[PDB]
């Protein structure tokens, strides 16, 4: 309202993304979505650079596997570019976590239109959440869509 | 809610 928030920046051309330095000792996890294609490592720092890896942790103290988990990928709504393809999940649709230690199941239960200064989307409910944000466009600056899913299982990686 |  009165306040904006500093999220709307954009990201940076894809040729800092393949030209950053990338900081694999700093991947704490991956993540994975065959249904749509779609695989990256998770970057611990929710700095501008971490950003362009597609996936960053949103809360420092987010916890795989319990709470509710959220990341944030830099979408240009260019087919090819990070977050693009997430919208076209479906519900239902399934999700893997993996830890360094584990792999988390979930399953995607839909999409809604927040704003991006909605933190409570990202605040723990007391249940086993994963929650991604995708801007719609870098031509709509109005309202973003959230993709929620919950927790339908684990398995360790043997 | 960060960038993105």
């Amino acid at each position: 309202g009165s306040h904006m928030d500093a999220s709307k920046i954009d990201q940076p051309d894809l040729a800092e993304v393949a030209n950053a330095s990338l900081d694999k000792k700093q991947v704490i996890g991956r993540i994975s979505i065959p249904s749509v294609s779609l695989e990256l490592p998770v970057l611990k720092s929710s700095t501008e650079k971490n950003l362009l890896s597609g996936a960053a942790t949103v809360k420092e103290n987010q916890v795989m596997g319990k709470g509710n988990y959220a990341l944030a990928g830099h979408n240009m709504s260019k087919k090819g570019v990070l977050f693009s393809d997430i919208a076209s999940l479906k519900k239902g649709d399934k999700i893997y976590l993996y830890d360094n230690e584990n792999e988390y199941e979930y399953a995607v239960t839909g999409v809604s239109e927040v704003t991006p200064d909605k933190w409570e989307v990202v605040e723990d409910h007391g249940k086993d959440e994963i929650t991604l944000i995708t801007c719609v466009s870098v031509k709509d600056n109005s309202k973003r869509y959230v993709v929620a899913g919950d927790l339908v299982g684990t398995k360790a990686k043997k | 809610l960060p960038a993105t």
